[PDB]
């Protein structure tokens, strides 16, 4: 099982960077980086390629169950991760709030949805999740490399699986619904209106493509914050059930420029040019 | 009525003229000649600020300085050694199609729908870039205009007219007819004595300017006329036409000696240029790209594709050392 | 590396800033294009509210500045001054529902919104389109049925009908109905009906464009 | 064109006293602006920068902590505030201009300035000259050296050549060694190099009579000559 | 006839006008084109020093 996994762990690894690191050969250069949504796309893309590029290591923990790496690795590469998640975590709010503030505000917006205000906020996006997850280099040390902070454990363990739940999956879920709901109720209000509309059109398009950038990230990251929960307040655990939870976790940044890539215009274009490129390349 | 019999016989007359004097088939003389090889070039610089749609620019005589106007309601001056901007003009009317660079540097010119080519002062104290001139007197839309000095611009517009004018006083010094379409071009000698243009009717014209009367006819093509521009002797010219094709002019022979097409190309020319040689062809498709080509061989001798969308403008600079293309994506650029 | 050449940037580290504070500022004064028939209606749909070569136009609406640049009046060539309109937020069309027999006059309408409705520059620009002059319509088929037009029409020669029959036919010309919508409306403005639907209209198109600006879709 | 100054007059040392400039005829707002000095029978020295948009300001080691320099573009109005004074602060300022792009020719307006009085690695160019007698159509060459090379790697030479009459205000001639500006004949010229640097005048003529100095603008701060005067 | 008669007089104030034949003006071209082909920066590139580009 360890074998297979650790094959299939390779596999989920480099299919996710070639995606996020794809994406930002095209963004780039190709697409011209101008606009706010360029910015945090490719923040995005950063954030997972990250987030991604350290399974090897929790791999081995799981296979080779020791840690032939050093005490600073086991520190810098947990904290990297940790910093990674947040960082992705609060880019696609910042995009869900990016969107709402542009169908609705349409108008004021403008001196909202500026360059400087996006790298700004990327900046601080990432100072909050250094913030928030320093806790874990500060008492970091190989044990199998976990987190050994002073008694009660459990108070300070359960502390943080707190402190990561609420700013990582509750905040974001409670602003990513809300701001993909606020968009509906008007696109369906300003629609029969207008002298056109017959049984609701791109509504068919636009309540199946929404209620599915709100499924992966809430299917994926669930499990994994709440089985920390049962472990860690029912004192039951196992190793497959971790490893189902971990995959998931570093699923979710596989799957995000099928969505917040490919699917945008400025991609699709510059994607058509490598593709008839390589076209006349190899054939 | 039967005047209309005599127009035949000089027509057949004058195609014998400028028959009899052709024996040579241009490119049944460069037999001989070495080409010039293959030409590739590199973008050196970017010019960004432009929101929209850019339809001409302008160089100025000393090589570094050039001027832009969009459809944003702005003409914009460029330092193309540092991609920095020196002014930025807000317009009046947005809808514009041409633009123009003085040779003393002093002032600027624009034109569009409205009729108007307006005149701008670059060199004013009170710091500011103020409009000196507002010119009327057509009833059509400015498709280009060209400065004779400080003190003497010409246009061309649609109504089928050319115009010679005045600044200090603002009336038409002279006028220019003999069209049957919409003008769309202009093109100054390198002596500022007489001009050439080339119109929708599929028909160029060679001008004088002191007398005010045409001097020569040209033909030659199947479509309409988009672009016009001399050759450093002021003894030739080349027009570009819808018609996917380019064709040089002479003016001593009074007929066209190569013609620059090619099977796979079918969309339209929208300017042309010539090099400080005349060794080197530029000219700027609707394909989204543009082409280059060699001017005594006929045949390509590189391409310039850079671009995300059409090719609306193009000029080379005196010195020699650059080259410059217009790009409705708002980008301008500056090879070499 | 640089003496005077440093403040030669925070000259163009300006201008850049007052460019797009008015490039970000034209979208709130949105760009329509009216047209119409062979002075047809041309007359009071400008007028509708009250507030050199081409026409432009003004008129405001609950912070929104409409500006209506008629074209209708400028004898050149159909195209060497259209592409100048591309990027446009919409497109009107102000047609007769009876002058049809003057001279027919729905015909040469028909080949109009032909040649505009596909277009090489208008092929996902929207269109709204406008039926002026029914209170005459009322009486036209009461008495002289559209067959002298339509001879392929049979039905009720009545408003509910044959006015149904002419926006149905109308509304069916476009090659593609996927990427762009085509409206419809009538002129009973109670002073003030007909730009409301301008209204709805624009700001669904604003929608379906911004919804394409954020890969939404 | 207009630029006034006021504010000057008699303090006690250690008081504090401000200096206003009034614009007319301009685009203020897109016009630096400096504040240079003189004193009773000596040369002028610089003080101060502000930029367009007021992100730029420097000084002169010799008044950073209590000369603060401010600017209101819409009521097109300089100020100069100024605190703990003493004695080598007794002088007359004098409001300008400065425009900075491929073409410009600053220091093209000098206001006539205030006067202030009150109880008891920076380049140097070498103005040693101070008396020349002459008499009209004679042709003169004055002569300034400098501490190190003014010619910046981009092909200029950063210096000018300036003018004061007397019971007057200066009146910029050259511009960047070569360069003339307009308002002025064809009489004067400059060229040289390298520390290196000749002023040219032909067919002298009255109104020309005072004292020609000298200045650099390659790199902060900005150094004066002494004064060559020229009388017959 | 509102346009038929000095239409006929420019037609043919232009007939009366010398034509060379066209070798000598290809020579012409082809002369100038050789002539100054050592000072295009395009025909033949420069090194990186005199090129601000």
């Amino acid at each position: 099982s360890a074998i297979l996994i650790s094959f299939i762990y390779s596999v989920v690894c480099l299919v996710g960077l070639c995606g996020n690191s794809m994406v930002i050969y095209v963004i780039l250069r190709y697409a011209k980086m101008k606009t706010a949504t360029n910015i945090y796309i490719l923040n995005l893309a950063i954030a997972d390629e990250l987030l991604m590029l350290s399974v090897p290591f929790l791999v081995t923990s799981t296979l080779l169950r020791h840690w032939p790496f050093g005490a600073l690795l086991c520190r810098l590469v947990l904290s990297v991760d940790a910093v990674n998640m947040f960082t992705s975590i609060y880019c696609l709010t910042v995009l869900s709030v990016d969107r709402y503030v542009a169908v609705v505000h349409p108008i004021k917006a403008a001196r909202y949805r500026r360059p400087t205000v996006a790298k700004v906020v990327n900046l601080g996006v990432w100072v909050l999740s250094l913030l928030v997850i320093l806790p874990i280099v500060v008492f970091s040390r190989t044990a199998a490399c976990n987190m050994l902070m002073p008694e009660p454990a459990q108070r300070w363990l359960v502390g943080f699986v707190l402190y990561t739940f609420l700013m990582g999956f509750l905040l974001p879920v409670g602003a990513i619904c809300l701001c993909y709901v606020l968009i509906i109720a008007k696109m369906r209000m300003v629609a029969l209106k207008a002298g056109w509309q017959q049984r609701k059109r791109s509504e068919r398009k636009i309540t199946l493509m929404v209620m599915m950038v709100v499924m992966v990230f809430v299917i994926c990251w669930m499990p994994f914050y709440v089985v920390q929960l049962v472990n860690v307040f029912a004192e039951q655990d196992d190793a497959t059930v971790s490893q189902l939870s971990v995959i998931l976790g570093y699923a979710n940044s596989c799957a995000n420029p099928i969505l917040y890539g490919f699917l945008s215009d400025n991609f699709k274009r510059s994607f058509q040019r490598i593709l008839c490129l390589s076209w006349m390349d190899n054939a | 009525d039967q005047l209309r019999q005599e127009a035949e016989q000089l027509k057949n007359q004058i195609r014998d003229a400028r028959k009899a004097c052709a024996d040579a088939t241009l490119s049944q003389i460069t037999n001989n000649i070495d080409p010039v090889g293959r030409i590739q070039m590199r973008t050196r610089r970017t010019l960004r600020g432009h929101l929209a749609k850019i339809y001409a620019m302008h160089w100025g005589t000393d090589s570094r300085l050039l001027v832009s106007a969009s459809q944003d309601g702005k003409l914009i001056i460029w330092d193309s050694y540092t991609t920095n901007k020196v002014h930025a003009i807000p317009l009046r009317s947005s809808w514009v199609m041409t633009c123009a660079y003085a040779p003393s540097g002093n002032y600027v010119a624009c034109g569009g729908l409205d009729n108007i080519c307006s005149i701008y002062n670059l060199k004013t104290r009170e710091g500011n870039v103020r409009v000196s001139r507002e010119l009327a007197g057509h009833t059509g839309y400015l498709s280009c205009c060209r400065f004779l000095d400080d003190n003497q611009i010409v246009t061309s517009s649609g109504d089928t007219t050319c115009a010679l004018w005045d600044i200090e006083t603002g009336q038409q010094t002279t006028t220019f007819t003999g069209h049957t379409g919409d003008v769309m071009s202009l093109s100054l000698a390198p002596d500022t004595r007489l001009f050439v243009s080339g119109a929708c009717d599929a028909s160029a014209k060679l001008w004088d300017v002191r007398e005010g009367m045409c001097r020569q006819t040209f033909t030659g093509h199947e479509s309409d006329i988009n672009a016009i521009c001399f050759f450093p002797n002021g003894n030739a010219f080349a027009t570009g036409s819808d018609d996917a094709t380019c064709r040089l002019f002479d003016l001593r022979a009074d007929q066209e000696l190569m013609t620059y097409s090619h099977d796979n190309i079918i969309c339209g020319i929208t300017s042309v240029s010539f090099s400080k040689s005349g060794r080197l062809l530029l000219a700027g498709y609707d394909d989204f790209n543009c082409n280059v080509w060699d001017a005594l061989k006929a045949d390509r001798a590189g391409v310039l594709a850079g671009h995300d969308n059409r090719v609306s403008c193009l000029g080379v600079t005196d010195d020699g050392m650059a080259v410059a293309t217009g790009s409705w994506d708002s980008f301008l650029k500056i090879w070499n | 590396l640089s003496a005077e050449d440093k403040a030669a940037v925070e000259r163009s580290k300006m201008i850049d800033r007052n460019l797009r504070e008015d490039g970000e500022k034209a979208a709130r004064e949105v760009k329509l294009l009216l047209l119409g028939a062979g002075e047809s209606g041309k007359s009071t749909i400008v007028k509708q509210m009250k507030i050199t070569g081409i026409v432009e136009t003004h008129f405001t609406f609950k912070d929104l500045h409409f500006k209506m640049f008629d074209v209708g009046g400028q004898r050149s060539e159909r195209k060497k001054w259209i592409h100048c309109f591309e990027g446009v937020t919409a497109i009107i069309f102000c047609v007769a529902l009876s002058d049809y027999d003057l001279v027919n006059r729905m015909h040469e309408s028909m080949k109009l919104f032909d040649s505009i409705c596909n277009n090489k520059w208008f092929t996902d620009t929207s269109i709204i389109l406008f039926l002026n002059k029914k209170d005459l319509f009322e009486e036209k088929i009461k008495k002289s049925p559209l067959t002298i037009c339509y001879p392929e029409y049979a039905g009720s020669n009545t408003y509910e009908e044959a006015a149904a029959y002419i926006q149905c036919q109308f509304e069916d010309l476009n090659k593609r109905k996927d990427t762009k919508e085509i409206y419809t409306h009538f002129t009973c403005a109670t002073d003030t009906k007909n730009v409301q639907f301008v209204f709805d209209a624009v700001t669904d198109v604003i929608i379906k464009n911004n919804l394409k600006d954020c890969g939404l879709f | 064109v207009q630029l006034v100054e006021s504010g000057g007059g008699l303090v006690q040392p250690g008081g504090s006293r401000k200096l206003s400039c009034s614009a007319s005829g301009f685009a203020f707002s897109s016009f630096g602006m400096h504040w240079v000095r003189q004193a009773p029978e000596k040369g002028l020295e610089w003080v101060a920068y502000i930029s367009s948009g007021s992100g730029t300001i420097y000084y002169a080691d010799t008044v950073k902590g209590r000369f603060t320099i401010s600017r209101d573009d819409p009521k097109n109005t300089l100020f100069l505030q100024m605190t703990s004074l003493r004695s080598e602060d007794t002088a007359m300022y004098y409001c300008v201009r400065s425009i900075y792009y491929y073409g410009s020719s600053p220091f093209d307006f000098w206001g006539q300035g205030t006067t202030l009085t009150v109880s008891s690695s920076d380049i140097v160019m070498t103005q040693a000259t101070s008396s020349v007698p002459v008499t009209p159509g004679e042709s003169v060459s004055i002569s300034c050296r400098s501490s190190k090379s003014l010619l910046h790697s981009n092909g200029n030479t950063y210096l000018y050549w300036f003018l004061q009459r007397p019971g007057q205000s200066p009146q910029l001639l050259i511009y960047r060694m070569s360069n003339l500006a307009s308002g002025v004949p064809d009489r004067f010229s400059g060229s040289g190099s390298g520390t290196a640097f000749t002023l040219t005048i032909s067919r002298l003529e009255a109104e020309d009579v005072g004292v020609y100095y000298c200045m650099q603008h390659l790199e902060y701060p900005l150094t004066f000559g002494a004064g060559t005067k020229l009388e017959l | 006839i509102a346009q038929a008669r000095k239409l006929v007089e420019q037609l043919k104030m232009e007939a009366n006008i010398d034509r060379i034949k066209v070798s000598k003006a290809a020579a012409d071209l082809m002369a100038y084109c050789e002539a100054h082909a050592k000072e295009d920066p395009l025909l033949t590139p420069v090194p990186a020093s005199e090129n601000p580009f």
